[PDB]
């Protein structure tokens, strides 16, 4: 079994870099699944890549991806995420509106700030679309099962 | 061939069909208007810096 | 001239942003070079000591931008 | 151009109108996997003549064969959607609030209290229209609740 | 499930882990007779113990 003696989820690697060498390990470079396999793992460095830049801001540079990336923040995890940088934002909002260059742009660093400092302004998908992140699981869950009949069926 | 009963289309091909674009920010509305109403402040206003008032009517001294 | 400017506008109001003001740099800056390869000559001294007076206007009114530019009275 | 976007909103509110007629999941006709068919004949390598190299690549075409007809049966669908959809952009309501971009009008010149008001419109649509009301303690409880436990010595 | 799969079929037929998983679809054919000889004789001789 060599890499597949740890889950998907559950290895020290990042899950892109786990789905590498899973695919390495159960095809040979000439299959479809190998190449379907590889591509897999674009877009999930895709996504790896897109949460360090929207955790970069709080967690700084070495912001350990994989603790986030397996067990992403709860809504409480993000309140107090946004209240340990809220005096850190407004001041800094102070300082952009003192040295904008015109009255119409300090207002503009100031209304959106006013509505990015709130933390009742985050956009939590599973809130707004409840129906689309309950699917967004049952495309997952449905990939799990599909092994899980291969390994009934065996 | 247990592989054949398998579903055929791959988890690479539901991720780039069900994600197929990249879906608009929030934000990118106002800043691309906000920046493009600070050239509306700048030109039009009577308090700004660079206003066109003195160059499109000029003046009568 | 109402019809070439409504032309020259519409012309110009087709093109992106970025593509203006790079446009309008290079007809700038090849139009000053004119002025400066011409030394001695009246008009080129003339050109560019009324794009210094253009620059007064732009200064001016930035100090005083409901008042205009300032005038020696 | 304005007319274009006109179009385009008004399909794309015919394709809201008639999902949600029919109460479908959102990503299920995106998914590919849902026009795939699972019960297709599934044709034997044992008649197939194959030699010892020739299996995973008849393997591979079997199953590049089957999501390509799932694929192209997936595009059957959003192009039978599109003219169902392309019928009713036509009969439709075309009453769509206006961007809000700052009153000029003929010789005279824009305020700055209508340029911050413009500016109000683009930051209450960065609000999220279903929202955790997440709360912040304020100085006002929070040390209140300081108060209450320094007197009792903690 | 997939260790527990694995986990029976190693216990019992132990030479299974001679071929590796990548290569085993590659073996194969259409007879029982096409299959690729490569690891034919060495899983009879490792199935036969470890004298």
């Amino acid at each position: 079994l060599g890499p597949q003696m740890e889950a998907l989820g559950a290895s020290d690697l990042l899950l892109s870099e786990q789905i590498r060498v899973i695919t390495e390990h159960r095809y040979t470079p000439d299959r479809l699944q190998y190449k379907e396999g590889m591509k897999l793992a674009d877009k999930i460095a895709a996504q790896e890549a897109a949460l360090k830049e929207e955790l970069k801001v709080i967690y700084g540079d070495n912001v350990d991806v994989k603790h986030f990336q397996a067990s992403p923040r709860t809504p409480v995890q993000q309140l107090f995420d946004s209240l340990k940088n809220a005096a850190a934002n407004k001041e800094r909002a102070a300082k952009e509106a003192a040295a904008a260059a015109s009255p119409y742009l300090a207002y503009a660093v100031t209304k959106k700030q006013e509505v990015q400092a709130d933390p009742s302004n985050i956009p939590f998908d599973e809130v707004l679309y409840p129906q689309l992140s309950e699917e967004l699981l049952e495309l997952e869950l449905s990939d799990i099962r599909e092994d899980e009949i291969a390994l009934e069926k065996a | 061939d247990r592989v054949l009963s398998l579903p055929a289309v791959s988890k690479n091909q539901v991720l780039e069909n069900v994600f197929h674009t990249a879906p608009k920010a929030p934000v990118e509305h106002l800043e691309k208007m906000v920046s493009a109403n600070s050239k509306v402040y700048d030109a039009l206003n009577l308090q700004s810096k660079r206003v066109l008032i003195w160059q499109v009517k000029p003046a009568l001294f | 001239i109402e019809a070439e400017a409504a032309s020259i506008l519409d012309r110009h109001l087709a093109k992106p942003v970025a593509q203006i003001r790079k446009e309008q740099a290079s007809a700038y800056a090849s139009l000053l070079k004119r002025a400066e390869t011409a030394k001695g000559a009246k008009w080129a001294e003339k050109y560019l000591e009324d794009v210094k007076a253009v620059q007064w206007f732009d200064a001016s009114v930035a100090e005083a931008p409901a008042s205009g530019p300032k005038v020696a009275a | 151009k304005k007319q274009a976007t006109e179009n385009l909103m008004k399909l794309l509110q015919a394709y809201k109108d008639i999902g949600d007629a029919k109460s479908e999941p959102l990503l299920k006709n995106h998914n590919p996997r849902t026009f795939e068919d699972r019960d297709y004949p599934v044709p034997d390598f044992r008649t197939q003549n194959l030699k010892a190299g020739d299996v995973p690549k008849f393997f591979d075409t079997v199953i590049s064969t089957r999501a390509s007809a799932a694929i192209a049966s997936k595009d059957k669908f959003w192009a039978g959607r599109k003219t169902e959809a392309e019928a009713a952009s036509a009969k439709a309501s075309a009453a769509f609030p206006r961007v809000a971009v700052p009153e000029w009008k003929k010789g005279k010149t824009v305020s700055i209290e209508n340029l911050n008001t413009v500016t109000d419109k683009y930051a209450a649509a960065l609000v999220p229209k279903r929202k955790l009301a997440l709360p912040v303690l304020p100085e006002g409880v929070k040390k209140a609740v300081e108060d209450f436990a320094a007197s009792v010595g903690q | 499930r997939l260790l527990k799969l694995w986990a029976k079929r190693l216990l019992v037929s132990p030479e299974l882990a001679i071929v590796p998983l990548n290569e085993f679809d590659a073996q194969l054919a259409s007879k029982f007779e096409g299959i690729s000889p490569k690891y034919q004789e060495l899983l009879s001789a490792v199935a036969q113990g470890n004298k």
